[PDB]
């Protein structure tokens, strides 16, 4: 009951609840939509006149999806049967997901000590930064060895240079947290008298809010379970719908130029497959709006700092707040009139020729 | 196999093991390996006056168990009669 | 240091009209020294020295050639290490003046930093240990 | 929807009916219950009666309907087996309970390459009907709408993994005990959940029918007396017990005096009025300790009585003996957690899963018909609800580690109800961990208490070996500990009476010196115990057998035994006091109900002998201190000897890490192996104790100082033998290293009589050792000692599954076993001619 939730907060169920898939995906893309609507509505234009001004769109995990059925929009009547296909695809994705792997008590005493490790609440997805991919798979290939198959962890998000993400089951998530915790250094050793060459790897890693291992092979039964699913509602994404290029996930390439479903496609691309996120973010763009969920938290600042000196300006479209270093642009940059309102991030090579 | 027949059997294959152990030499290495990986032990508890088996199977951990602990986030405590009674008969401080 | 850097940083906010020349140096520079890379501390503050316009932004250390040290200008550097162009504003040479007709060096030790090999920054912190090129690190008082 | 819950009618003959509809029932069709009313409109004051004849039975047959899917027959003896229905457990059927009961444990949960387990909590899914049955018969004749559950427990036989999803599951209930009190009747069920053929666990229900009772001749109770202990110390003991009648052992003769008696009893009773019993009988086997602490069956307690008043047995043994509990408190309650937990918002998901359609938890006009505060929570949720709380928080969600909980029902609990329940290490039983929980609610009232019993992890003992004893070693815990005591006095005496010395002394004070004397009659029988020592040495055929003791004779006064540091550190003595510590520290920790039940064990050379007498009982404490006496006597007469009583060997404690990074373990075995055949002395690798670091050869002084040199040299030398063994041909860097070897190996040939090892980069010598021992060089020592182990572990003491799986010897370094697989490793290790006939004829499986 999200509409009871919402009118008194009284009766909002635990973070626990609303943060496990069948309810949370669904709801993260209703967040999405919402703020889309926002957008569109108070600049004075349809959905379909937003998405025009778009050289494209794409999104990170499920926000794929709603990248896809933003671009399939047009006028406001039809806007609705929009939302509906997204949150409907989100909604099985979720449920599917769920029943595929779902969460089971964590042994208190792992819990404990990850706890006193300053490391996070052991969940399905680890985020390690400051590490080669190379060293980090290096890592887990590690970890992996000494587990039997169904208890294996990967890579799920390449979300970056140094920035990566391993996913699989919590406790054996845990155990490469282990391995980890040996091989690295108190963060204030102050190695500034040892010689550069010869000093300790320093990196950080914590436990992702999420209550399911997206991107791995535990969710691969769900795949051709929500897609039959799909078929017996209405949903499914046409080529010749979607207005603007909707790049994939994997490839960087277009979702249109396909051979087969879109749909399947999308629903592959967050449940099995990696997310290469700079591969997938390969176009080039003045600028770049974050629809997606948790304001400086979320998706825009990381895209942000991928490509600091490179002219992309990253405008986090669903916070109204202020940053002391005009780094990036909050909610204001979206609406205003005056020049304030077109600000440019510098392009270090032209900028310093 | 008749109960009363594996007895009188067992108890031979006993008295060999313990009269030629004199002569062969003490696989202790390979010991430490049956239990410490074979078994999992979590709990591995040396009686004797001080924790000299104990220090043997510590070092035995980190030569090789290293990593097979980690990953299978298996907690190992290693405790002698001689200097840990507080652990071995659960009563704490406080 | 990446701190001593980010010092600057402030003394720049200080006062936004003031030049401040940032001679970036590395740990394999002559003299006085520093347990410090040449490359990683620059490419990791580059951004935020960038965000103030009185920051003068100058490296400096291992250079002798305006072939060698052209990359640092074109900004092309950066570019081995997957960041984008990342360009300087100008080069201090300090050793390599140590043998013009102009500095008191005398003949002697003129000849001797000559023939001096010197040796990549691929193995600059071998100056700790052995003599690296004919040139070792040791402390002062 | 909307439904009819009542129907109120007149009927024949002015009787009111109130039809009490349920409406969820076993099959969807309503079932109801007729409730009955005499109207008479002559009492102006109280016109309404209530039928009461017949009236448990319509309830009765209502409940049946609910409950039994069987034909409504009430007329079971209560005596009788209750046998259930066999019961699949169905993936799906798990999934369900465990959701109901709120238990996400990932034991439970389908995962990918595990087969799902079930909750031992699904037991009284699988048992309810069975047992449910048992408080119906007419003879038994409760209002079940009064009915009232007082406790539950399950309680899993050692040996039996848990319910899987599997299983299929035949179950059986009994009916215990049922007793008519003041305040009620009293049903106590016993279900017992068995698995192809073997029985898996059993389940403990209690109910309760409140009224007041006559049914005297349809009572009865049975009860599981504890175990009684009795130390028969004097002559009029063994009177007193011959004196009464149910006291019947097998032989008459049987030596009672100073032996020690268990009584391991069960009263069966029979009520026939308000105190005085009708027939009492009283049956259970009599036991005797044997030196291995052992107990055999040695006759009967057979008690009977009609008219009885008491039972005169049990309160024999309790006035005149001590009450063995196995349950032992810790010091201090240790505490766990205190949790949150919920009732759930309505009853039906639980009713569903586990078959309990009683309508007091569902249907308001049936719980209000009954006057109860409103819609009980199934207690039963509760029990499997808090269990669930002890198994993750107590076993760390380790399902299998719970083999015994019970709960008891103090208080009802509404849905939405908020209960804080504590939970605390309370004390041990039989190496499982006590564990009692409380369960208070938003009111601070007590609802819900039990205990369960949670397995500790996974356990291994190591016994040490010589080297480290101490002075005073374990005299503390001689001083605190009354297994301790046993231990130690059992053996210092045996020392004592046959030998003439006190191993308490030698520990207690280190005596430089120590002097027997072979006094008067008592001085010269254990003169003669120490003229009988035999050192006996099959040397090709021959059997060179010599005294021990050569100077003991029948002229002799007395012998003494010397040592320029102390006694305590000659291995005569050192044995026997390591043996008697850990054996004595291990009592201690068996008698604090500490010991795991599958622990694995394994010793140290010396240790090994320990290990098994700890573990296994293999042999009583006497025997123990006796062989290890004797291999410390052997130990030191295997070798010649100077005139300073000098040793032509010893001991090297290597470290393969220190000599080069890249020395490895074939290379201190392929170097030791050349030094060996080189110099046609005697070194071999005596000690793998870590591996690439801790190792120790013994041999020949002289091949001990060849191997210190060679090994020097490699490391001064830097030489990658893995490296040069690619490179070059086997002959190659064989005759590299003989070179070597041959220039090191005149060096110390050349040495004076006795050699004096030196330190070496990686090696250093063992202080003390003289004998080889743990080399090929004591083989012909093993036939003289494989008779004296023969002549002290009897076969009778040598239980199999104390030892199969859990025992890892030395000799071999892989788990006892008693297959024709490892009859055969032993023989390839020994070569022995009582094993090869084994080996050969292995059909000798039919008795
Ligand atoms: C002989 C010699 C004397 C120096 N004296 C100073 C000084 O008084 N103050 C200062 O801030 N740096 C001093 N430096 C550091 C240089 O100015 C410059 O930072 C460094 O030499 C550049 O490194 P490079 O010689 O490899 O190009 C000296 C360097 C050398 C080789």
């Amino acid at each position: 009951n999200i509409l009871e939730w919402l009118e008194n907060p009284s009766n909002t169920p635990d973070k626990d609840y609303l943060l496990s898939i069948p309810i949370s995906c669904p709801l993260i893309g209703v967040i999405q939509l919402a703020h889309y609507v926002v957008t569109a509505k108070l600049l004075g234009f349809t959905p379909g006149e937003l998405r025009s001004y778009l050289k494209g769109a794409t999104g990170h995990s499920q926000g794929l999806v709603t990248a896809v059925a933003i671009a399939e929009t047009d006028s406001w009547e039809s806007f609705f049967v929009s939302v509906r296909k997204a949150i409907t695809v989100l909604f099985f994705i979720g449920v599917r997901c769920y029943e595929a792997y779902p969460n089971t008590s964590l042994p208190p005493s792992i819990l404990e000590d990850s706890l006193e490790n300053n490391e996070g609440v052991p969940s399905p997805m680890l985020s390690i930064s400051n590490l080669t991919q190379e060293q980090v798979q290096d890592y887990v290939n590690k970890t992996n060895s000494h587990l039997p198959a169904g208890k294996q962890v990967e890579i799920s998000l390449v979300n970056g240079a140094k920035n990566l993400v391993v996913s699989g089951p919590p406790q054996s998530l845990y155990g490469l947290n282990l391995t980890l915790r040996k091989a690295k250094a108190p963060s204030g050793l102050d190695q500034s008298r040892i010689p550069f060459s010869e000093r300790k790897l320093k990196f950080s890693n914590r436990f992702l809010p999420v209550a399911s291992p997206f991107h791995s092979h535990l969710l691969v039964p769900a795949s051709d379970l929500i897609n039959k699913d799909l078929v017996k509602n209405n949903v499914s994404f046409n080529a010749k719908d979607i207005q603007i290029p909707v790049y994939d996930t994997f490839d960087g390439s277009d979702l249109r130029v396909l051979s087969g479903s879109i749909s399947e496609r999308i629903v592959d691309c967050i449940i099995r497959l990696p997310v290469k996120w700079e591969t997938t973010t390969q176009f080039k763009a003045t600028h770049i709006l974050d629809f997606g969920p948790g304001g400086a938290s979320g998706l825009g600042v990381l895209t942000h700092r991928n490509k600091d000196g490179t002219g992309v300006r990253v405008i986090v479209a669903g916070t109204l707040d202020i940053n002391p270093d005009d780094d990036y642009g909050f909610k204001q940059e979206i609406f205003d009139v005056t020049s304030n309102g077109l600000k440019k991030n510098p392009n270090w090579l032209e900028e310093y020729h | 196999m008749k109960p009363e027949v594996e007895q009188e059997l067992a108890h031979i294959l006993l008295t060999e093991l313990l009269a030629y152990q004199f002569a062969s030499p003490v696989r202790w290495i390979e010991t430490q390996d049956v239990f410490l990986k074979d078994f999992n032990t979590e709990r591995v508890v040396e009686i004797g006056p001080s924790p000299t088996l104990a220090g043997m199977a510590q070092r035995t951990l980190k030569n090789k168990y290293e990593s097979y602990d980690a990953a299978l986030s298996l907690h190992r405590e290693i405790l002698c009669y001689s200097k840990d009674a507080k652990e071995i008969y659960y009563t704490p401080d406080p | 240091s990446i701190d001593a850097i980010s010092q600057v940083i402030n003394i720049a906010k200080a006062h936004p009209n003031f030049p401040i020349a940032l001679q970036w140096t590395g740990g394999r520079g002559g003299g006085h020294h520093s347990f410090e890379d040449a490359h990683t501390p620059m490419l990791q503050m580059y951004s935020k020295i960038r965000r103030h316009p009185n920051i003068m932004l100058i490296f400096g250390s291992g250079f002798g050639s305006a072939d060698d040290t052209y990359p640092y200008l074109t900004g092309e550097w950066s570019t081995k290490f997957d960041y984008p162009p990342m360009p300087f504003d100008g080069f201090l040479f300090g050793s390599r003046v140590m043998i013009a007709k102009e500095v008191k060096t005398s003949p002697d030790a003129k000849k001797c930093i000559a023939a001096c090999t010197g040796v990549p920054d691929d193995k600059w912190e071998q100056t700790y240990k052995k003599p690296t090129g004919g040139i070792v690190t040791v402390r002062s008082e | 929807e909307l439904k009819p819950t009542v129907i109120l009618k007149l009927l024949k003959e002015n009787i009111i009916q109130m039809e009490m509809i349920e409406n969820r029932t076993m099959d969807g069709k309503p079932v109801s219950l007729p409730l009955l009313y005499n109207f008479n409109p002559d009492n102006g004051f109280a016109p309404i009666s209530e039928v009461m004849e017949d009236r448990n039975q319509r309830i009765k047959e209502m409940y049946w309907k609910l409950w039994i899917d069987e034909p409504f027959n009430l007329d079971f003896d209560p005596r009788d087996v209750i046998k259930g229905k066999d019961f699949e457990i169905t993936a799906k059927e798990v999934y369900d309970f465990t959701h109901a009961v709120g238990n996400n444990c990932e034991d439970f949960v389908s995962r990918p390459d595990r087969t799902m387990l079930a909750p031992m909590d699904f037991a009284i899914v699988v048992g309810w009907r069975a047992i449910i049955k048992a408080i119906f018969p007419n003879t038994v004749d409760g209002d079940l709408l009064k009915l009232v559950h007082l406790s539950n427990g399950y309680k899993m036989i050692p040996g039996a993994k848990p319910l899987q999803v599997g299983d299929v599951v035949s179950t059986t209930a009994v009916i215990e005990s049922v007793v008519n009190q003041p305040t009620g009747k009293i049903v106590d069920v016993v279900g017992t959940l068995s698995r192809n053929g073997k029985p898996v666990m059993e389940v403990t229900s209690s109910f309760f029918y409140r009224g007041n009772y006559t049914d005297f001749e349809n009572t009865f109770q049975k009860t599981v007396e504890p175990v009684y202990q009795m130390h028969i110390k004097t002559s009029k003991d063994i009177a007193v017990l011959r004196s009464k009648e149910w006291f019947q052992l097998d032989d008459e003769d049987f030596d009672l005096l100073n032996k020690t008696l268990t009584f391991e009893t069960e009263t069966e009773v029979t009520f026939k009025n308000a105190n005085i019993f009708s027939s009492v009988k009283c049956f259970g086997p009599i036991k005797v300790e044997l030196p291995t602490k052992e107990t055999v069956e040695i006759g009967i307690v057979d008690y009977e009585a009609g008219a009885s008043h008491g039972n005169p047995v049990v309160d024999f043994l309790k006035r005149n003996g001590s009450t063995l509990e196995q349950k032992v408190n810790l010091e201090n309650p240790i505490p766990i957690a205190v949790l949150d937990s919920y009732t759930p918002s309505t009853n039906e998901p639980y009713a569903r899963v586990s078959g309990d359609l009683n309508p007091i938890h569902v249907s308001r006009h049936f719980a209000s018909y009954a006057n109860l505060p409103g819609t009980i929570t199934h207690g039963m949720f509760s029990s499997a609800s808090v269990r669930a709380l002890i198994e993750n928080w107590a076993a760390d969600s380790v399902s299998s580690r719970v083999r015994g909980y019970t709960c008891q029902f103090v208080d009802m609990v509404l849905p939405n109800t908020a209960l804080k329940t504590s939970i605390q290490h309370v004390g041990m039983i039989n190496g499982r961990k006590l564990i009692k929980f409380e369960t208070r609610n938003e009111d601070d009232v007590v609802v819900l208490t039990g205990e369960a019993e949670i397995e500790q992890p996974v356990t291994t003992f190591v016994f040490t070996g010589q080297g480290s004893q101490e002075q005073g070693m374990g005299m503390d815990l001689y001083k605190t500990s009354k297994a301790a005591q046993d231990v130690w006095n059992r053996a210092d005496n045996h020392f004592k009476d046959t030998y003439g010395f006190s191993i308490l002394d030698i520990v207690i004070n280190n005596p430089v010196n120590l002097t027997i004397h072979f006094g008067g009659e008592k001085g010269k029988r254990i003169r003669e115990n120490y003229s009988a020592m035999i050192f006996e040495t099959i040397v090709d055929g021959k059997l060179k057998t010599e005294k021990i003791f050569k100077e003991i004779n029948e002229h002799s006064t007395s012998y003494t035994f010397r040592s320029e540091k102390g006694l305590l550190s000659a291995t005569q003595f050192t044995q026997p006091a390591l043996t008697l510590m850990e054996k004595a520290a291990f009592e201690d920790l068996k008698s604090k109900g500490l010991i795991p039940a599958d622990a694995t064990f394994a010793g140290h050379s010396l240790g090994e002998y320990a290990a098994l007498a700890s573990l296994a009982d293999v042999m009583s404490i006497e025997s123990l201190v006796e062989v290890v006496f004797y291999r410390g006597m052997t130990m030191q007469v295997a070798v010649p000897r100077d005139e300073l009583g000098r040793s032509n060997y010893g001991m090297i404690a290597i470290n393969p890490g220190r000599v080069a990074a890249s020395f490895s373990q074939e290379a201190l075995q392929y170097v030791v192996e050349r030094v060996g055949k080189r110099t046609g002395w005697l070194v071999e690798i005596v000690n793998y104790n870590v591996e690439n670091q801790q190792y120790v050869a013994a041999g020949d002084l002289r091949a001990l100082d060849t191997v210190t040199n060679v090994l020097n040299f490699i490391k001064l030398q830097k030489i990658d033998i893995i490296e040069l063994q690619k490179s070059l041909s086997l002959e190659e860097v064989e005759g590299h290293l003989f070179e070597i070897i041959d220039e090191a190996s005149k060096k110390s040939a050349v040495k004076p009589r006795p050699l004096k090892l030196e330190r070496g980069f990686a090696c250093i010598p063992l202080v003390g050792i003289s004998v080889p021992f743990h080399s090929t060089y004591l083989m012909n020592g093993v036939k003289p000692f494989k008779s004296f182990l023969k002549k002290n572990i009897i076969k009778e003491n040598v239980k199999v599954a104390r030892l199969a799986g859990k025992y890892i010897p030395n000799l071999t370094a892989k788990p006892f076993q008693v297959t024709k697989e490892y009859f055969q490793d032993v023989y390839d290790l020994t070569g022995s001619e009582p094993i090869k006939e084994i080996i050969d004829n292995w059909e000798k499986y039919e008795q």
